[PDB]
């Protein structure tokens, strides 16, 4: 127990020395020294392994045996916290590669109607693609895996690995500006899809750097790797760049759960019976929709106010059918009744819980136009344990989204000629035309 | 071990001169050549008043009454005879029929032999070896074997009544060829206890140990009788114990049987049987040896031939119960059995014990049920003319009631285990594992059945009760998986974003306090349990539709649970009020749905 002790002090002592300056070697000169440091790192656990056993393993006494347990838990984090501190000195080196790895995708285009330095093969556009990073990796790569020990390596890659697949997953995949140029509203253009080739050279790049982290398996387990949730992510995103719209839209449905919880900041609110019929004349899927009435309607107009209520469904397979209705109009009343009963077709094949209603108040404007007063969002799959719901859907300004609704609705909005796509792009993109009782609500 | 290569040896012997083919005996009416006593009732056969049946085949003589009685075999018989006749060339011909029955036996049926050996893991080699040792065995006759038998005669349960007293005053003779001995009476008892043990020599292994059980008719009417029958002391009722079935030292329950048309006959004969047979010394007795045997041959049909599947055999009507396996399988027990005076219920009380192990395994809780309906219907019901309760009938089982009794307990518990998870051990996406639930229930059913019936238990665990609190574990279990496991539950069979399918925290496939959510969902997969209950699980458990109503079950257990649950996480929400107003009213319109639709 005493000397555990004694072994515990130094050796943690050594590890903390260590530590406190190997942020100061991981500085691009050096890069052996933070291995070294690492591999003197894993040196103490193994000697301390070897010097547990020579204290008998097993057979040491129990707080003795605890302490070096402790110990050597103590020095693998070191280790890993070290392995991360020196991936971490690459990170702006990886971060201004993939950057530049983006700066040469974007000439690559979809390309089958673009000239041969981009529809140059799939191949060849990853290696370009590539080259920024490829430059860094195979260098890097072999260097330590000669002066790391194997552990260290393996701890580095990993740390390594993560910070490559996020930096293009971010950098590449969903860079923040296409936010901007086509879920946002900064510029009218089409913002140019991950089109299919540059979906390929991605697909490619990434199992090219998969096999670059494998290395032959002198790196990381191709086990690991396809496991990556960083590469998992990667691949979905990627994935959802292809995706069909009615796919994409389903995906909004199933994904945007949220949109069926309470409204924050309401503008009023909706009175609606709602009946799902499983139809019983086919085993379809109808919805009967009953707008009882709106009331607490934040819209006192400048004007004769003349609320109507449209109601529309949402969810896949829905371009043969009318995704839209409206009540009559009423003059100058903030809480009209309506007493309307339209009836929603779903599709056949899609389940109740791949659609959802979005109720729309707006105020009736000829010679104008009809001011959205505010929007509800109801989900179907509440109705699908329900059968027929009596409900009071608070009114929003706008439907709040998560970032894959966002992800595809910027998705969608490049399908600028899809029919579909352009109805549920305008719709999820409908707001209240803020005025008469205000703009932006809460989510 | 030394059981089963001993069970080997003699299953070998019996199969290779198996009783299905001994030879039919040719009685001639017969007027005795000599003065003669009946080969199974020992009466005098003597000039035309007092004429038998004497086989041409294997010279035994008998009365006309006596000729079933003998199930000695003809053949063996014959050569028995005729070695007592000093008939040789008769003997030796009969040897030679013998020996081609065997070698018929052997070219008809290889497989049976190939089976033994198989069962019993033996080589070929060996198994021809020992093969021709049995066949010289059996060609011993009777004139190379030999045997001391000790006959403790122990008690008689349930006899008859012949006197004007309506009782009897029982006495046993036992007979084993030349010498007859009888015990001491014991008198007024239908029930007695004689503990009394004779010696015999018997150079025959088709002579018949004839126990024969008697009212001591000492009077003036008897005197009388003794004139016109042989039979004065009111017979009782017998058993005539083939030699043949006799190994080592047995402890037997024989039932009584009727000799003669104007026998009435009940009860049973208890009887501790040494034989010390000239080369089987030390031997087990052949309940036990066909216990070995089944266990031995079921364990190879179901572990070694069918990697653990339990086979259930083909087999239809009121002997289906008496079919454990295939045809060469069957017919390995069955003349082991037959052969070695193993009674069917004992086959029977045995197989179950076999699937009492098995039961997990597809259908065998109906073929399980099946048996011990007829196991239960064999002890319960078999003649009301006995004066014997149905649990004392059972005490006379030589499977041993105790041993019958801890088995079933032993499978009643492993029953109401795996009924106390039967949605997970019988899942609802297996229709065949609803029906094994259901058959498991019906075995449980037809347990207590048995205890109630057979035992006459004034009391047993009622089993609609026994499997409704094995449905409340289970729904407490299910209730717990659910509220540990709900967001991934809900996510995947309702979510219609799969976005949100995954793994929300423990704490929200669990419950909080921010959020309503998880009450919502739990809501919605109680009411999948409740559906599934009432839907899959309803239907499967109808056995006592007046008592067990799964459904209703589900749903007052899970509401309950849910209930206390709900009533203090409302309470914790009433303090912190951090969902919204609304919301506990869309959760108070969903409660009161749940409750209203299905709880109300």
């Amino acid at each position: 127990r005493r000397f555990a002790k004694t072994i515990s002090n130094v050796l943690l002592q050594y590890a903390d020395i260590v530590s406190k300056d190997f942020a100061s070697y991981c500085s691009k000169e050096k890069e052996k020294v933070p291995c070294i440091l690492m591999n003197n790192t894993q040196q103490l656990r193994v000697q301390l392994e070897k010097m547990f056993e020579a204290m008998g393993g097993k057979e040491l006494d129990a707080e003795a045996s605890g302490t070096l347990k402790e110990l050597q838990v103590k020095l693998n984090n070191v280790l890993d916290e070290l392995s991360h501190v020196f991936a971490t000195s690459f990170q702006p080196h990886i971060e201004e590669c993939v950057r530049q790895m983006g700066d040469i995708l974007s000439q690559v285009k979809g390309t089958g109607n673009v000239p041969a330095s981009a529809c140059s093969s799939v191949a060849q556009d990853a290696d370009n693609v590539l080259q920024p990073i490829m430059d860094l990796l195979d260098s890097n790569l072999t260097l330590f895996a000669k002066i790391c020990e194997k552990t260290v390596l393996k701890r580095v890659l990993k740390e390594l690995w993560k910070l490559v697949m996020n930096t293009m997953e971010r950098t590449i995949v969903l860079p923040p500006e296409f936010l901007s140029k086509l879920k946002d509203h900064m510029v009218r253009e089409e913002a140019k899809s991950l089109t299919p080739k540059q979906c390929a050279v991605v697909e490619l790049a990434l199992d090219t750097i998969k096999q670059y982290f494998h290395a032959g398996g002198v790196g990381l387990k191709k086990t690991f790797l396809e496991k990556s949730p960083d590469l998992q992510s990667l691949r979905y995103a990627l994935s959802l760049y292809t995706q069909a719209t009615d796919l994409l839209i389903k995906t909004f449905v199933q994904t945007q759960s949220a949109q069926g919880s309470g409204v924050e900041d309401p503008v009023g609110e909706v009175s609606v019976h709602v009946e799902l019929f499983t139809h019983p004349g086919t085993g379809e899927q109808k919805v009967t929709v009953k707008v009882v009435a709106a009331n607490d309607l934040k819209w006192q107009t400048s004007g004769i106010f003349r609320p109507f209520i449209e109601v529309n469904i949402v969810g896949p397979q829905l371009s043969d059918k009318k995704r839209k209705f409206a009540t009559k109009s009423k003059n100058n009343s903030w809480a009209p009744k309506y007493n309307e009963s339209f009836q929603f077709s779903l599709s056949a094949d899609a389940g109740p819980e791949c659609y959802e209603l979005q109720v729309c108040v707006k105020d009736y404007c000829f010679a104008r136009e009809d001011r959205t007063v505010g929007l509800a969002v109801l989900q179907l799959r509440e109705l699908a344990q329900r059968g027929s719901a009596a409900c009071w859907l608070p009114l929003g300004r706008r439907i709040h989204m998560d970032d894959t609704g966002l992800t595809v609705l910027r998705i969608l909005s490049q399908r600028s000629n899809d029919e579909v796509a352009k109805e549920f792009v305008k719709l999820k993109s409908d707001t209240r035309s803020a005025e008469e009782g205000g703009a932006a609500p809460a989510p | 071990e030394e059981l089963k290569n001993h069970v080997y040896k003699k299953t070998l012997q019996a199969l290779i001169y198996p009783i299905s083919c001994t030879t039919p005996h040719n009685f001639e009416v017969w007027t005795a050549t000599t003065p003669t006593y009946c080969y199974e009732c020992e009466g005098l056969l003597w000039g035309i008043a007092r004429q038998g049946m004497r086989c041409t085949e294997c010279g035994v003589k008998c009365h006309e009454k006596c000729q079933d009685l003998l199930n000695a075999d003809c053949l063996q018989r014959a050569a028995e005879k005729s070695s007592k006749h000093g008939a040789e060339d008769r003997t030796q011909n009969i040897i030679m029929v013998l020996k081609d029955r065997m070698k018929i036996r052997e070219r008809n049926k290889p497989e049976i032999f190939e089976l033994i050996q198989e069962v019993f893991a033996v080589t070929k080699s060996a198994h021809t070896q020992q093969m021709k040792a049995v066949k010289q065995s059996v060609l011993d006759g009777t004139s190379k074997w030999s045997a001391k038998i000790s006959i403790t005669v122990v008690c008689a349960q349930g006899l008859q009544a012949k006197d004007k007293t309506g009782s009897s005053d029982p006495y046993v003779t036992v007979q084993v060829g030349k010498t007859k001995k009888r015990t001491k009476t014991i008198y007024g008892n239908l029930n007695p206890v004689w503990e009394e043990n004779f010696h015999f020599e018997c150079h025959n292994s088709s002579d018949r140990i004839k126990v024969r059980v008697w009212d001591e008719d000492d009077d003036i009417k008897s005197r009388v009788k003794q004139r016109f029958k042989r039979e004065s002391d009111d017979f009782l009722g017998q058993t005539i114990i083939e030699v043949r079935t006799l190994s080592g030292e047995m402890d037997v329950w024989y039932n009584l049987d009727k000799r003669t048309d104007k026998s009435a006959v009940s009860g049973a004969i208890r009887l501790h049987i040494s034989v010390e047979i000239k080369g089987e010394e030390k031997v087990a007795p052949y309940h036990v040896q066909y216990t070995c045997l089944h266990e031995n041959l079921f364990h190879f049909v179901t572990d070694v031939q069918n990697n653990g599947v339990v086979k259930i055999p083909d087999a239809k009507g009121d002997d289906a119960w008496k079919v454990y396996y295939d045809e060469t399988a069957q017919e390995i027990v069955d003349e082991f059995a037959m052969r070695y005076g193993v009674e069917s219920i004992y086959q029977a009380m045995t197989h179950f014990a076999c699937l009492s192990s098995k039961y997990m395994c597809p259908g065998v809780p109906a073929v399980m049920s099946t048996l011990l309906a007829n196991i239960n219907a064999y002890y319960a019901h078999t003649t009301a003319s006995t004066n014997v309760s149905a649990s004392d009938r059972f005490a006379a089982s030589n499977f041993g009631k105790e041993r019958f009794v801890k088995l079933l307990d032993q499978l009643h518990n492993s029953l109401r285990i795996d009924l106390s998870m039967y949605r997970n051990n019988f899942p609802a996406s297996s229709p065949e594992r609803l029906q094994d639930l259901k058959s498991t229930v019906d075995l449980l059913t037809s347990i207590t059945f048995f205890r109630m019936k057979v035992q006459e238990l004034q009391s047993p665990p009622r089993a609609s009760q026994v499997v409704k609190d094995c449905v409340k574990a289970c729904l407490n279990s299910t209730y717990e998986y659910i509220f540990n496991n709900c967001h991934e539950l809900y996510g995947r069979e309702y979510q219609t974003d799969p976005a949100k399918k995954g793994e929300v925290p423990p704490e929200e496939q669990g419950p909080s306090i921010k959020n309503l959510d998880f009450w919502s969902k739990l809501i919605t997969l109680i009411v999948s349990i409740i559906e599934e209950d009432k839907n899959s699980y309803t239907p499967c458990l109808n056995q006592f539709p007046q008592e067990l109503n799964v459904g209703k079950i589900s749903a007052e257990v899970m509401w309950s649970l849910f209930a206390q649950d709900m009533k203090y996480a409302m309470e914790e929400h009433d303090k912190h009020r951090l969902c919204k107003s609304a919301d506990y009213m869309n959760l108070h319109f969903k409660v009161k749905w749940l409750y209203n639709e299905y709880v109300a």
